[PDB]
């Protein structure tokens, strides 16, 4: 049994809609935010430092994403791709 | 070389929230770089805090203060 | 004798710090915030200056107009970043065109 | 052929030998021009975006101001103030950079042009030049003129209220015939803010072939003409069949905001 | 009052045959309060949230490297320090 | 014997000559006079009987033509991705929802 | 009907500035009513601080305090 491409896609829009945990590893997570933190050397964190600079990169990176979504569809296409994503952030202004 | 520990099923997992039905294969080596530069901004923003703190160990508080600069307004964090 | 003349400047000392003073900031200010704000107006001054005047002799005038401050400010990589959200009067745009709709 | 020279000669009309019955001319002449245009407020200087070289011709040498400057793309010749200054290849107005020509008999149907060498295509051939007329003088000369039984009338619109008259001094480019299977064409070139027409050629013309270009068609009396070239379609009439009017074919004036009575 | 001619003697400086306009000279009025503005609320938030009285030259500083860009953040720093130390020398 | 005319422009040159023509030039591209009826029109609806300064329209004026131009530089990256010459309400839509409007 | 007055060709001009080169016939008719939304707002807010102040009179600096309340700062009327 197979189901049909695309079905479990929309599967995932709803479950992934629906629920409200983070996305992201936090190990990964905190090894990229601690290696690229190396401005000043040898410092320390609070955890609950990582924690909001988790939330606000995935709230941004979902907000980014809704965008880019519209691009493809004004685009009529289903796939987005990345002169979408270009095309989002020179509207947006960065 | 930590950006590649953000996983292709973690980008797609937040695609999926953010309502994408179908995915091309070249939007991750974007996707890592553009949370690059917004995790740099933050960052440094946060640094520059501390060092003005006087302090070793990088707060919360420092970070809310960094999103609040650049129009972001985090809340639950104090 | 006045307070620029002691630090080297050209823009004034004592009326920053009025300012400063007056525009209900904190409650006290270290003798050397006017001087280190007014080295740095100076210098943002003196650059901005500096571009519009090559902007001006780019184009065989004598006299700065604000298409030539446009025109410096926006072919700047970093003075545009600072006013990107500033709307200069009689100040135009930059002349661009497309590369798909040139015949 | 062609052996321009000022001594007036023993040639009547038909002037394929003797080009010295008429005047010639250069760039063209104005009646009634007064201040009132766009040449010095907005159009002072058009100049082009370039960051060239020149120093290095002959030898990895790429012509300066070629087919990709944004004054050649919008039919505009730079000025003296180009950065190339006296390297620039779109002032080809001024400089008078023109092709070889001659004028000799090829049909029945009157004089003409035949190439001499080869001529590749978007390439510069000759300048309409000549008198130009004004409001009133136009719908006057041309009835002053009819009653003359003239075959060839000279007269071409720039603008809807603009005729120029190539008949009593003109250029090379008067001999021009008319044909159906057009191989050049005209151009309204703007040269020191003042419009200017030009001749362009559209194909690789081989040397000793002809060169025409296509009329808009226009009649203007009673009777009609026709052409006889029969390319493969020729729509047989030059001016077609349709009549229109004395100010259509001049292109009616741009009327004075005066009063009516000019319309009756 | 303004800043129009203090911006004459900046601008005889690093031009010296040269004029300018008076909406020029109107929007670099606007221009240098905008950025006063700016630097100084940038330095009442700071000294807030470290509950001090004082605005300080460090506090300058520290306003102006987070508002200003990369480069020229690095030579407005250096030009205030070198004023700053002349001040006082 | 006719009057002959000798070509007409392809379309989109002079287009494109106006495009420089405006692009090179500073100035009010909109009618003054009924741009301050506009504005007293719509004022009068949130105060009776008021009075305005001349430079509190340029103002208004200034501000309205460098939002529109910028809305249309937006809008017209919008139409080129969609792979069009001419422009859509649709594209202007896009632009307004894209930028948060 | 002063909306009307925006003419076309006005308009059009305006899109000149902006680079495009084909203008839809339906474009005239959105630019109306965006602007309009866009003056309303501002003028909104500037006849508050003018109501604020007891003036009568709408001064300029009530129009470029609005348009920094939006965030478009201008400079040249202060």
């Amino acid at each position: 049994h197979r189901y049909r491409p695309g079905t479990v896609a929309l599967r995932e829009i709803r479950r992934y809609q629906k629920s409200t945990e983070l996305l992201i590893r936090k190990l990964p997570f905190q090894r990229l935010v601690r290696e690229i933190a190396q401005f000043k050397t040898d410092l320390r964190f609070q955890s609950s430092a990582v924690m909001a600079l988790q939330e606000a990169s995935e709230a941004y990176l979902v907000a980014l994403f809704e965008d880019t979504n519209l691009c493809a569809i004004h685009a009529k296409r289903v796939t987005i791709m990345p002169k979408d994503i270009q095309l989002a952030r020179r509207i947006r202004g960065e | 070389d930590n950006i590649q520990g953000i996983t292709k099923p973690a980008i797609r997992r937040l695609a999926r929230r953010g309502g994408v039905k179908r995915i091309s294969g070249l939007i991750y080596e974007e996707t890592r770089g553009v949370l690059k530069v917004f995790l740099e901004n933050v960052i440094r923003d946060a640094v520059t805090y501390t060092e003005h703190a006087k302090r070793k160990t990088v707060t919360a508080m420092d970070v809310v203060y960094a999103l609040k600069r650049q129009g972001r307004t985090l809340y639950g964090f104090g | 004798k006045t307070r620029s003349s002691r630090a080297g400047l050209q823009f004034p000392v004592g009326r920053v710090h009025r300012l400063l003073r007056k525009g209900n900031y904190a409650e006290r200010v270290g003798a050397g915030a006017p001087v280190y704000l007014a080295a740095v107006l100076e210098y943002l001054t003196a650059e901005i200056l500096e571009l519009a005047g090559n902007a001006a002799r780019d184009n065989k005038k004598t006299r700065i107009i604000p298409r030539h401050l446009q025109l410096a400010v926006r072919n700047d990589e970093e003075l545009n970043k600072l006013l990107g959200r500033v709307t200069i009067a009689q100040g135009g745009v930059l002349p661009n065109i497309q590369s798909v709709l040139l015949p | 052929d062609d052996f321009r020279d000022p001594q007036r000669w023993k040639e009547c009309a038909k002037q394929g030998k003797m080009p010295c019955y008429f005047d010639l001319i250069e760039e063209n002449v104005y009646l009634t021009e007064r201040k009132k245009n766009k040449s010095h407020r907005d159009i002072k200087r058009m100049q082009c975006e370039c960051t060239p070289l020149s120093k290095d011709e002959r030898a990895q040498g790429e012509i300066a101001c070629g087919e990709d400057c944004l004054n050649r793309l919008l039919m505009i010749e730079c000025s003296s103030r180009c950065p190339n200054g006296d390297y620039c290849s779109n002032r080809r107005f001024q400089r008078k950079q023109h092709a070889d020509v001659e004028v000799i008999l090829t049909e029945k149907k009157g004089w003409g042009l035949r190439a001499a060498k080869d001529l590749p295509s978007n390439t510069f051939v000759l300048e309409y030049c000549g008198e130009v007329l004004d409001h009133k003088e136009f719908k006057a000369r041309v009835k002053e003129y009819a009653r003359n039984k003239n075959i060839h009338y000279y007269f071409m619109a720039l603008k809807n209220d603009e005729i120029i008259d190539a008949t009593q001094k003109g250029n090379c480019s008067r001999f021009m015939n008319h044909s159906c299977e057009p191989n050049c064409e005209t151009q309204k070139w703007t040269v020191n803010g003042q419009l200017r027409v030009g001749f362009f050629t559209t194909k690789l013309v081989p040397s000793g072939s002809e060169l025409t270009f296509d009329y808009q068609f226009q009649r203007y009396g009673k009777e009609a003409q026709k052409c006889f070239c029969g390319s493969a379609n020729c729509r047989g009439y030059l001016g077609g069949e349709n009549r229109v009017s004395i100010r259509a074919a001049g292109g009616k004036m741009k009327k004075e905001r005066s009063r009516k009575k000019d319309s009756v | 009052e303004s800043y129009a001619i203090y911006v004459y003697k900046v601008l005889k400086q690093v031009h010296p045959d040269t004029g300018i306009s008076s909406k020029a000279m109107s929007i670099m009025n606007s221009f240098v309060n905008d950025v006063f503005e700016r630097i100084a609320g940038e330095a009442s938030r700071l000294a807030h949230y470290n509950k001090r009285s004082t605005i300080t030259s460090r506090e300058i500083q520290t306003a102006v490297r987070l508002l200003l860009p990369g480069e020229l953040a690095k030579h407005a720093v250096s030009e205030g320090t070198k004023a700053v130390t002349k001040y006082t020398s």
